[PDB]
């Protein structure tokens, strides 16, 4: 077995399971929501950045002034 | 390692921060002499004027010394 | 709710702006500032596209880039002078 | 004129959340520790999630204040007030909502002796701070900022560690009050001209050059005590060191940002001519502070005094970038603000871990902790690197983008500011090696414990935050550029 | 190993002696050969295009 | 020695700008095998030797040219 | 023997408390007049003039009159 | 030493000799090869070779981005 214990907690009695402290469940649920709200939300929101708009506008103005003269 | 020394006397103010045989300003005097060697040789290179003693002419390249190939106006 | 698509803005400068007196029409002064920002961003992206051409010209032409990319370099350098908010005013 | 927003998620509910938490806790018996703790933690977490949703519905194309909503004060409707955010303030709200639950989690083990008074104070701080970040009025900004002094005073004085907390809290309250009073004088000066204190209006009113200079000096005095700027920076060391760990986290991660945010929200846009005339003056004070306070940090012997002294150097780099008045300067200044609010808080968290076990802040007592606390040592080293603006970390992104912005305006200030790289690395590595490296000193310390499960979880969002902004800062820069661009263009028409 | 008033020096292993001898020998043969072909050229007596 | 390799031919052989001298014509077949023979020193010895003979004569000519110039500075000096 | 708290050292703690109370020992000596004169007034002024001159040189480099400041 | 046996570290600590280190090592080798799979496909999709090589190369099999940047006036 390894030396020491992960995060310095003694293992529970054999056959039993560790008791979760009160903060663990609300923090773990929020962490999952934080990943889903940002991982899916940021990728699903429209790309309304000014750079994206101006890049399209720059392509057409360069097109209109090159095709014309 | 073996035993860290617990202070038994009042600590000095510059204790958080605290070259044996040669003094401070003497070391600077010696080092300036060494840097004076580099300066002296540089002056000899000035007086040697190896630029005035080149045994070949400068290269002359074709097509206007590569004017167009070097980014000059066609 | 917002409709799907890219943002749309008026292409022309707001009528009602007076260059001699900008603190006269409050609404136009604001829409004019927004218009100028959008126009400057078009120039920045204009130069950025010109920068990409120079990049791949250098990569494709190798040691023949000085004679072959001469024109693209000139265009790109001209666009970066008086671009964005850097070392040139206007 | 009612400006109520159509969005379901708005600023009002985010404001109300911690208020509701505080009102609920006042009535719960102190005998019910488990319930008090869970109520506070859940309220703070819900607020953080709400702020993330506010981020989701953000428009990065507009320069107009978003989610704008109004609240009436009188039935005469002469004085009406507005709430709204933009690309400049959104991330500060999200940071406030992220840091408050951390503060509740830090004192989890001692909440038997803290009580509801500890959770209530931090929730009230959260509510006031979000309000301050969400205001479109000079007057409400003053009230809510001046109001944050009472809970911070209580937090420092009651849960501070030693009797030096008395002097520290006194100095904090008095310095901040002086600055706020100067701001109040400026707000009344503006009101006498305009008849109103509405940001959207004063952005459209021209101020005379002489009055621009005078209004700038009164706004400067207020903001420069909170930056902090030399020589009114000396309250910060005592205040940040003597405070409890969560108190230090709030003080350095959020409260320090109010002055630089006040420069970006009010002083810079409203007085564009005054801003230009004072840029060399700002550059001198900022550059002196970076060089002087970094050398002072080198010779500090207290763990918390070193970390707190480091913030003064970082905030004065932020002022340099924001007064460069270009995209790289202002965008870099905001990014360093948020990154500092993460790195400084985590570093205060690392020292708090050590002080909770050993009850000493003197560097000489520690040493050789790598052999007894390797997990703490690894986490301490990462945040030590992030404090040196190492590429890959979030703080490098803000630091370099500011140096780019400063270089295009004044090469000399960029060179003096870049000396922060040499000095910042010197004390950061010296601190890390004197604490973690070397041999143990069993005469001083012979009993150790690495980080527990709660301490490990506390650091994880900090580690993810710095790496995320460090390698892919585009998610932040995308949502800021339109507001940043319109801030730089304000006042000129060519 | 061979002992001489207390000090003992163990004999090096066979492939360590062989490899050391061989690799240096290849180097000597390399130098004598390259001196055969380029010694005249670098000494300036002749030119690579002479013939 | 007159230019034999035109600008297009040197541009087509991607010749380094420093090697567009008067022996550009003998460099093209030398570089063509160098890529073909993996730049091995014991290959292209024939193509290498013709090219090196060129670049040596060009230097000698420019050495002879400077000798005449050196012999003219002394003429001015003794006629001072 | 017991307890995680550090075993305080009177000389280390006296060293520590001396640092926190440095303003009590400040006497206007000749050394302090010079240090405050050189590094509290003179050096900030020199830096400010170098920064302003940097702008002015940019002004003449661009064919524009010197920018007024302060 | 003595107390280091009660200290947990990710790197294993001094004199780490796990009993099943071979099966652990091979499980690590299978994992890294698995992670090397998506990296290769992304690299082959992202590689850009403006010039056709003088001879066929291993990458002319898994990569299809050869001689495609010739019209650099159209780059945007």
């Amino acid at each position: 077995r390894p030396k020491g214990y992960f995060m310095n907690r003694t293992p529970p009695a054999p056959g039993q399971s560790r008791k979760w402290e009160d903060w663990e469940l609300p923090c773990y649920i929020t962490s999952f929501l934080t990943i889903v709200i940002l991982g899916v939300g940021l990728n699903a929101k429209p790309d309304l950045s000014i750079e994206t708009w101006a890049h399209q506008k720059a392509l057409e103005r360069l097109e209109m002034e090159k095709l014309a003269t | 390692v073996g035993k860290h020394i617990v202070p038994d006397k009042p600590l000095s103010v510059n204790d958080e921060l605290m070259a044996d045989t040669v003094g401070k300003y003497e070391a600077l005097a010696w080092l300036s002499g060494g840097l004076g060697f580099f300066v002296g040789l540089g002056l000899l290179a000035v007086l040697n004027d190896k630029a005035s003693k080149v045994p070949f002419t400068p290269r002359v390249y074709p097509y206007d010394n590569l004017r167009v190939e070097l980014g000059g106006e066609p | 709710g917002r409709k799907k698509g890219l943002p749309e803005f008026e292409e022309s400068a707001p009528d009602g702006f007076d260059p001699e007196n900008p603190y006269k029409d409050p609404v136009a002064m604001v829409e004019m500032r927004e218009h100028i920002v959008r126009e400057k961003w078009i120039q920045i992206e204009k130069a950025k596209i010109l920068r990409e051409k120079v990049k791949w010209c250098y990569r494709v032409e190798g040691v023949n880039h000085y004679q072959k990319c001469r024109h693209l370099v000139q265009q790109y350098l001209d666009s970066t002078r008086g671009v964005g908010w850097g070392k040139d005013h206007r | 004129l009612e400006h109520f927003c159509e969005c379901y998620f708005n600023l009002s509910g985010l404001i109300l959340c911690p208020v509701l938490g505080s009102i609920i806790l006042l009535f719960i018996p102190n005998s019910r520790i488990r319930l008090i703790r869970l109520i506070g933690l859940c309220a703070s977490l819900i607020t953080f999630l709400y702020s993330l949703v506010l981020w989701i519905q953000f428009d990065s194309s507009t320069a107009k204040f978003q989610f704008v909503e109004s609240l009436r004060w009188l039935p005469y409707e002469n004085i009406n007030f507005y709430l709204g955010i933009d690309g400049i303030s959104l991330f500060f709200v999200i940071l406030t909502t992220f840091l408050i639950p951390i503060c509740i989690l830090v004192g989890w083990s001692g909440m038997r002796s803290y009580g509801k008074e500890y959770i209530i104070a931090f929730l009230i701080c959260e509510f006031l701070m979000i309000a301050v970040f969400c205001m479109l009025d000079l007057l409400l900004f003053y009230v809510f900022f001046e109001s944050v002094l009472i809970p911070m005073f209580i937090i420092i004085g009651v849960w501070g560690s030693r009797q030096r907390k008395i002097k520290a809290a006194y100095q904090f309250f008095l310095y901040t009050l002086l600055g706020s009073l100067f701001m109040l004088l400026a707000i009344l000066l503006i009101l006498f001209q305009t008849g109103t204190t509405d940001l959207q209006i004063l952005l459209t009113t021209e101020f005379s050059e002489r009055r621009q200079i005078f209004l700038w000096i009164a706004f400067f005095a207020s903001f420069a005590v909170k930056v902090p700027m030399v020589p009114v920076h000396i309250w910060l060391p005592e205040a940040h060191v003597e405070a409890p760990t969560a108190g230090s986290v709030i003080l350095a991660g959020i409260l320090l940002k109010f002055g630089t945010y006040g420069f970006l929200r009010f002083s810079i846009p409203m007085f564009p001519e005054a801003t230009l005339c004072f840029t060399p003056f700002i550059y001198t004070l900022s550059a002196i502070a970076i060089i002087y306070t970094s050398l002072t940090t080198l010779r500090q012997i207290d763990l918390k005094k070193i970390i707190a002294y480091s913030s003064v150097a970082h905030m004065n780099l932020v002022t340099i970038g924001m007064f460069s008045l270009n995209i790289q300067g202002i965008g870099g200044s905001i990014l360093l603000m948020l990154s500092h609010g993460l790195v400084s808080s985590a570093l205060f968290l690392c020292v708090g871990v050590l002080y909770d076990r050993h009850k000493t802040r003197l560097v000489r007592y520690y040493g050789g902790l790598v052999s007894t606390m390797p997990n703490f040592s690894t986490i301490f080293f990462f945040f030590t690197l992030a404090n040196m603006s190492l590429p890959g970390t979030s703080s490098f992104i803000g630091e370099f983008l500011i140096l780019v912005g400063a270089f295009q305006r004044n090469s000399l200030v960029a060179t003096l500011a870049a000396l922060g790289m040499i000095l910042g690395a010197a004390y950061s590595l010296w601190l890390y090696n004197r604490v973690v490296s070397g041999n143990l000193k069993p005469d001083f310390l012979h009993k150790f414990s690495d980080l527990n499960g709660r301490e490990v979880f506390i650091f994880i969002p900090f580690l993810v935050g710095l790496v995320w902004m460090g390698v892919y800062p585009k998610v932040f820069l995308d949502c800021m550029h339109t507001s940043v661009s319109n801030l730089v263009q304000h006042g000129k028409f060519h | 190993g061979i002992t001489y008033k207390g000090v003992t020096v163990h004999t090096p292993k066979t492939w360590h002696t062989v490899t050391g001898k061989g690799l240096c020998a290849v180097m000597w043969f390399w130098i004598l050969y390259r001196a055969k072909q380029d010694g005249p050229v670098v000494m300036g007596w002749r030119h690579p295009w002479d013939g | 020695k007159k230019m034999i390799a035109t600008q297009e031919e040197m541009s087509a052989a991607k010749i380094a700008l420093g090697s567009r001298d008067m022996c550009a014509h003998l460099l093209i077949p030398l570089n063509k095998c160098r890529q073909a023979e993996f730049y091995l020193p014991w290959k292209c010895e024939d193509e290498r030797h013709v090219y090196e003979k060129c670049e040596y004569e060009l230097v000698m000519e420019r050495m002879l040219a400077m000798k005449k110039i050196r012999e003219e500075e002394a003429l001015a000096k003794q006629n001072k | 023997g017991g307890g995680m708290e550090t075993n305080k050292n009177k000389f280390i703690e006296d060293w520590g408390s001396a640092r926190e109370n440095l303003e009590h020992n400040f006497r206007w000596t000749r050394r302090n007049f010079a240090l405050i004169g050189i590094f509290g007034i003179a050096l900030p002024i020199i830096v400010y003039k170098g920064i302003v001159k940097d702008f002015h040189m940019q002004d003449e480099d661009a064919g524009r009159p010197h920018r007024k400041f302060l | 030493g003595d107390f280091r046996a009660k200290v947990w570290s990710m790197t294993g600590g001094p004199n780490c000799r796990p009993k099943h280190w071979r099966r652990n090592t091979a499980i690590a080798m299978f994992g890294v090869f698995l992670v090397c799979i998506p990296i290769a496909k992304l690299s082959a999709k992202l590689e850009q070779r403006p010039h056709m090589p003088v001879r066929p190369i291993p990458s002319q099999i898994w990569c299809k981005n050869f001689g495609t940047k010739d019209d650099y006036e159209k780059e945007h």
